[PDB]
RNA sequence: AGCUCCAAUAGCGUAUAUUGCUCGUAGUUGAACUAUUAAUAGGGACGGUCGGGGGCAUCAGUAUUCAAUUGUCAGAGGUGAAAUUCUUGGAUUUAUUGAAGACUAACUACUGCGAAAGCAUUUGCCAAGGACGUUUUCAUUAAUCAAGAACGAAAAACUAUGCCGACUAGGGAUCGGGUGGUGUUUUUUUAAUGACCCAC
């Protein structure tokens, strides 16, 4: 319960951090 | 009904109160030694008798049950107990 | 209808006492109720009681002064040992020294103080305070 | 309670304190045994037999005038019952009401009261089967009723 | 019952009778009738959103004369109720607090100097009777006595 | 003076999140007691009753509608006033019968009876039911019910609402039965020993 919630907070956080800006190569 | 002991209740109250709510439940009917002049015969009769009891020797109607206590037929000499 | 005879009798006495009468008709009787009234008498929670006999199941009459605050009966008659007597007394009764709880042991029907005195335990009936 | 109904009207005859014979009574054990067994050969119901005793024969109660109860007397003499008189009477009333239903089909009054009497009979037959004086496969029907009352 | 003229006429239906013995409109009404109508209109229209004290402050009168008035009025109402129920009539069913409302009270205008009901007894019946303090901190009370759960036994034993 | 003040000072803020009716089956509750009782537990019988309780015919009240017979001949109806309609082959109306199809008023309510919807003339026939009363019978056979079943005319509703209870006492009223007294009212060798007063 709490473990699932804390891992959810970390995972949603770092997913938001790994999504980034578009770029043309 | 005003207020009373429950231990040894007064005899007037034991008679006036319902016979199931008194201290020891018990009856109120009794028996009658009745004599019929058809043979000058004596019979033992219940006071709330449930059938038309007839005399042993002669065929005379003694009483018909009318509700609680019976009415003896006319011309029979009765005595309590 | 018939919930249990112990519950019926004790509801009758506590009802009439909290109203404030002085003589109560409890009917019918039982030996567990007789010893219940006996221990309540010996701690002085009532006045004096009497078994009136009618040969089916007798009547019980009580003269009680004023002291019955509240007393009842537990439904699941479980097991207790003596540390559980401590925990149960504290969690059931009003306060620490107050009231009594009544036990059915191998030495029959008596409260927890004489029970701890005689070193027994058993099933539990109810409580008086 | 007034089972399968709603009243509280008490209909109970009380019981005396003393369990002996009264004084002015002058009839003996075997003599009332004679009268009860002659009544059993006549063919009435033991309840009514004790009734006509306490009306006519002065017997205040049969068990206390002879330490064996009325059913003990009948089982002793061999006049034992086949099914108890209460269930016999309920069966008779049930088959009478079924006859009324057959003659006048549209009587929902008789329908519902027939449902209630058969409920009562289911309960009482469950008891008589558990004590098992009754054969433990007694399954009531209208033909069984008409054969036991006819 | 959403209409405006209808219900005002409906609750003024006894006032116009009392001050008449039909001019029921708002121009042919004249005098005492009109005064009482205006009072009752503003009464309801302020009662729907006000504080009930300053809405209906009851006008002052010494204690024995007001109690004599309310005694006489309840006596008349009771004799009226008895004559109706003896020679069977129907009547408007009212709540247990207030009195009746008769042509007597409408004409004689007694509501303002006696009131709807005994306000003290009104608050008395509205408050909740005080029970005992909870000692039984473990189980559930029932007619059968205490019931203590096996959850509780697994908690304690 | 480098505006003023305050808090941590080896730590520190920010943000998110938190602390209908009745039967009845499982389950649940469920008399005293060391050929026992018979619980102001339950069933049963019997005696007298009670009821606009139920099914089946049966007899009847009026009213309405139609038909027919006679009466005098000029409107009848309905509405706020109107109108549709009927009314020289005699409308409506008065008298006579006749017939059909619904309802059984005044008595009618402070109620009775049914589990509920429901329930009002008569006499029969049939079959159920409550309560009373019994020194009558059995022997705990009782109870709360979820699933299943039976019963319920089926435009309807539109100001109504009083805390609740394992509930203590009560009072005047009723309805039904019994117990007793007391006199009336009754009547008496003949037919139903009923009504009223009061205490229980
Ligand atoms: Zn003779």
């Amino acid at each position: 319960p709490g473990k699932m919630a804390r891992t959810m907070q970390r995972s949603s956080d770092v997913n938001e951090r790994k999504l980034h800006v578009p770029m043309v190569d | 009904v005003l207020v009373q002991d429950l231990l040894h209740p007064t005899a007037a109250s034991e008679a006036r109160k319902h016979k199931l709510k008194t201290l020891v439940q018990g009856p109120r009917s009794y028996f009658l030694d009745v004599k019929c002049p058809g043979c000058l015969n004596i019979t033992t009769v219940f006071s709330h008798a449930q059938t038309a009891v007839t005399c042993e020797s002669c065929s005379t109607i003694l009483c018909t049950p009318t509700g609680g206590k019976a009415k003896l037929s006319e011309g029979t000499s009765f005595r309590r107990k | 209808t018939r919930s249990s005879v112990l519950a019926d009798a004790l509801n009758a006495i506590n009802n009439a006492e909290k109203t404030g009468k002085r003589q109560v008709l409890i009917r019918p009787s039982s030996k567990v109720i007789i010893k219940f009234l006996q221990v309540m008498q010996k701690h002085g929670y009532i006045g004096e009681f009497e078994y009136i006999d009618d040969h089916r199941s007798g009547k019980i009459v009580v003269q009680l002064n004023g002291r019955l605050n509240k007393c009842g009966v537990i439904s699941p008659r479980f097991n207790v040992k003596i540390g559980d007597i401590e925990k149960w007394t504290a969690n059931l009764l009003p306060a620490r020294q107050f009231g009594y709880v009544i036990l059915t042991t191998s030495a029959g029907i008596m409260d927890h103080e004489e029970a701890r005195r005689k070193h027994v335990s058993g099933k539990i009936l109810g409580f008086v305070y | 309670g007034r089972m399968h109904s709603a009243g509280k009207g008490i209909s109970s005859s009380a019981i005396p304190y003393s369990r002996n014979a009264p004084a002015w009574f002058k009839l003996s054990s075997e003599s009332v045994i004679e009268q009860i067994v002659k009544y059993a050969r006549k063919g009435l119901t033991p309840s009514q037999i004790g009734v006509l005793l306490r009306d006519a024969h002065g017997v205040t109660q049969a068990r206390v005038i002879t330490g064996n109860k009325i059913m003990r007397i009948l089982k002793s003499n061999g006049l034992a019952p086949e099914i108890p008189e209460d269930l016999y009477y309920l069966i008779k009333k049930a088959v009478s009401v079924r006859k009324h239903l057959e003659r006048n089909r549209k009587d929902k009054d008789a329908k519902f009261r027939l449902i209630l009497i058969e409920s009562r009979i289911h309960r009482l037959a469950r008891y008589y089967r558990t004590v098992a004086v009754l054969p433990p496969n007694w399954k009531y029907e209208s033909a069984t009723a008409s054969a036991l009352v006819n | 019952q959403n209409d405006l003229e209808l219900q005002q006429f409906l609750r003024e239906s006894h006032l116009l009778s009392a001050f008449n013995n039909i001019v029921y409109q708002d121009d042919q009404v004249i005098g005492k009738a009109r005064s009482r109508t205006l009072e009752m209109r503003l009464n309801r229209l302020s009662r729907v959103n006000g504080h009930q004290d300053k809405i209906n402050k009851l006008e002052k009168v010494p204690m024995h004369i007001r109690r004599g008035m309310i005694d006489k009025h309840v006596k008349r109402i009771k004799k009226y109720e008895q004559e109706a129920a003896e020679g069977g009539i129907v009547l408007s069913k009212v709540k247990k607090g207030q009195f009746r409302k008769i042509e007597s009270t409408y004409k004689k205008d007694i509501e303002r100097r006696i009131g709807g009901s005994i306000k003290a007894r009104d608050k008395e019946k509205a408050t909740k009777r005080e029970r005992g303090l909870k000692i039984s901190s473990v189980g559930r009370s029932t007619r059968n006595g205490l019931i203590v759960s096996k959850r509780d036994i697994a908690r304690i034993s």
